[PDB]
């Protein structure tokens, strides 16, 4: 029995967090929840929720209402340097892209999210993109370690070293150096514009992608759009001290916040991702298979996935299907 | 009879320029091409010469120059040096679904206006201490205003309703902020045009699912690189869409995606459509409209017959077969 700190978040968050916990219980997952709340105190997260995660090393997070962003703080607090996004086509939910199986691995501390801008003169602004040896090395080693540990064969570094020679070239140089150590994973490099160009044409030619902050920010949502959007897309932030927080990236959805209608898929699939990170492969698989089969059946689809059924119904059917192993 | 600069460039550039010339001779086009080459040397002689040639002729057609990113930072992109020195501030491409080229999306008709001279392309980097590199994205009022001015003027001259500014001003609040401000400042002078904004993240997500919502899109340099490529891909890839670079006094025509095509060079499989269409846009700019529409009709007609399709759009035909078929729709006018 393992403890996970749960951050139910805002709007539809409490609901879908309730749905996930329920499905986990229906699956007899070795997981008990330590419900916390993050709200910025005058800037840091509440004292008694930081220690909660320092304890558990492992957390799950619903959508957070924003303005000081709550994600920025959590990132900085726990040094969450790797943002990981596995995008896989959902068989029950057809898009024009049916063969997507991609992992975007995003550097999450520096790059063009340096925080630093200056008004040089009136009507002339400078935004600093920041790249370092250490953070680039860190993310490269993470991407190859992830490749190895999740049965992956190709890693592609995405860059614009042609245009941003010093910054991106440095990022690229650390990837290339890590590549020499992990020869059992195949490595290539591709210009960002070429990745976009090919991605919308044939997503299957890519496997694992590693990149600096803005590129991966953009590219991770591109990939989400291939498989049905943010409402179905899992995400995890891996940090310092073996800490990880898995999250839904969709909106807070205030319009339908307490009137059922919310779709728990994305969070559930983040929770499945959490489970795999913890080594609980059997439970992850069952909950995943259950979620998938529910979507494919297409009876209890929520209003966003084109259905008419409410959150309660969608959750109930997942619960029902999981119990059959 | 006009004199135009021609930079063959690298990869597939040289072979495609040859087909361009062939097509031009056969269509009796009154254009003389004045070739200037740009080699691989760190020495900027070739590139400054090319710039000077375009200053005289004021119009060019170019292939894509290879940028070797294993070279030192001081060795900069010759493509970028060129358009920044000539102040070709507006990069414009038109992505339109081609009825003969079936993809995963249809009814795409998008005009992309990209700031072509500042932003992330300013080549301003430095290493304060060992392994701590800063790159400097630059956004100015003067350049943001003219790109926005160009985007709104184009929209109203083309009979188009909506301009969408794409940005990341929720993160780069001052930088992308100012770009937005300048778009808004221009929007005030075009009440008929619907003005919207959208975060580049969301934009790409929207493009891969409902790209029909976009009409005219205006944006900073890097996001332009991204959106241009997503849009080319949606309509069938890099062999299809032409690209323009406009300054106040000069114009340079090329393929939208700016690809060298080194890996398919000299194998007679490069798709010629994009380059031909770029050369037609050049004719239209030189006010040789009759020859433009004549060549344009032929290349668009060659596109219908799926037997003339090159591998990059599913077919198996060669470059030279496509040229023959294009030349044939010409010799029957
Ligand atoms: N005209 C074309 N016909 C067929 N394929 C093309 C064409 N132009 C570009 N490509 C392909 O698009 C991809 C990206 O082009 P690339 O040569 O890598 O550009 P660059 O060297 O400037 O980065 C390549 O697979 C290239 O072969
Ligand atoms: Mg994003
Ligand atoms: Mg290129």
């Amino acid at each position: 029995v393992q403890t996970v700190t749960l951050i139910p978040g805002d709007g539809i968050g409490p609901e879908i967090s309730a749905a996930v916990m329920k499905i986990f219980d229906a699956a007899k997952a070795p997981i008990q929840w330590e419900e916390r709340n993050v709200t910025a105190i005058q800037w840091m997260i509440p004292s008694e929720a930081k220690e909660s995660m320092d304890k558990n090393k492992m957390g799950l997070k619903g959508p957070l209402k924003t303005p000081p962003s709550m994600n920025l703080l959590l990132r900085k607090t726990f040094d969450l340097y790797a943002n990981v996004r596995p995008c896989v086509s959902i068989e029950g939910y057809k898009t024009p892209y049916t063969d997507v199986n991609i992992v975007t691995i995003r550097e999450n501390t520096e790059g063009e999210y340096s925080g630093i801008e200056h008004v040089i003169v009136d009507g002339v602004v400078q935004s600093i993109k920041l790249i370092t040896e250490g953070a680039s090395k860190r993310i490269a080693e993470f991407a190859f370690e992830y490749a190895r540990n999740n049965h992956r064969s190709n890693v592609t570094a995405v860059h614009k070293a042609n245009i941003m020679r010093m910054s991106d070239g440095l990022f690229l140089q650390k990837c290339r150096e890590v590549a020499e150590s992990c020869k059992d994973i195949k490595f290539n490099e591709m210009y960002l514009d070429t990745v976009c160009l090919n991605m919308v044409q044939d997503p299957s030619q890519f496997d694992v992608l590693v990149m600096p902050n803005l590129y991966g920010d953009i590219l991770s949502d591109l990939c989400a759009g291939l498989i049905g959007g943010l409402g179905v897309t899992p995400s995890g932030n891996i940090g310092a001290n073996g800490v990880a927080i898995f999250e839904s990236v969709h909106g807070t959805a205030p319009d339908i916040a307490g009137k059922d209608m919310a779709n728990p898929t994305a969070l559930l699939l983040s929770a499945v991702m959490m489970l795999r990170h913890m080594g609980l492969f059997d439970h992850a698989a069952r909950i995943e298979a259950a979620c998938f089969a529910t979507i494919k059946d297409g009876k209890s689809l929520t209003k966003d996935l084109g259905g008419n059924a409410k959150c309660s119904d969608f959750t109930e059917e997942i619960c029902r299907r999981v119990k059959d192993l | 009879r006009h004199t135009v600069t021609m930079i063959p460039g690298d990869g597939i550039g040289p072979e495609l320029m040859l087909h361009v010339k062939s097509v031009f001779r056969h269509a009796c086009v009154p254009v003389d091409f004045e070739e200037v080459h740009v080699s691989s040397n760190a020495d900027e002689e070739d590139i400054r010469n090319a710039i000077m040639a375009i200053r005289r002729n004021r119009v060019a057609l170019k292939g894509n120059i290879e940028t070797n990113h294993n070279l030192p930072p001081s060795h900069k992109s010759r493509n970028n040096i060129l358009r920044t020195s000539l102040d070709l501030y507006a990069n414009v491409i038109h992505c339109k679904s081609l009825p003969g080229v079936v993809t995963r999306h249809k009814d795409i008709d998008i005009l992309i206006v990209r700031e072509n001279t500042e932003g992330e392309y300013s080549s301003l980097e430095h290493e304060s201490v060992a392994g701590v590199v800063e790159s400097l994205k630059i956004i100015t009022k003067a350049k943001s205003l003219r790109i926005a001015e160009y985007a709104f003027k184009l929209a109203q001259e083309s009979g188009r309703k909506k301009v969408t500014a794409v940005h990341k001003a929720n993160i780069m609040k001052l930088g992308d902020g100012l770009f937005l401000q300048c778009c808004r400042e221009v929007a005030a002078r075009y009440p008929q045009i619907t003005f919207e904004n959208m975060i580049v993240d969301n934009t790409t997500m929207q493009l891969v699912s409902r790209p029909q919502q976009f009409d005219v899109m205006v944006m900073p340099n890097l996001y332009g690189n991204i959106v241009n490529n997503v849009c080319a891909g949606l309509v069938g890839g890099p062999g299809l869409v032409a690209g323009a670079n406009y300054g106040h006094v000069y114009a340079v025509f090329e393929t939208a995606t700016r690809n060298t095509g080194k890996s398919i060079a000299n194998k007679n499989i490069a798709n010629p459509t994009a380059t031909l269409l770029a050369s037609c846009m050049m004719l239209d700019h030189l006010k040789l409209h009759s020859y433009a529409t004549s060549i344009r009709k032929a290349v668009l007609a060659s596109m219908d017959n799926e037997n003339m399709h090159t591998p990059d759009i599913g077919g198996q035909g060669t470059t030279s077969e496509a040229i023959q078929d294009v030349i044939r729709h010409i010799r029957v006018i």
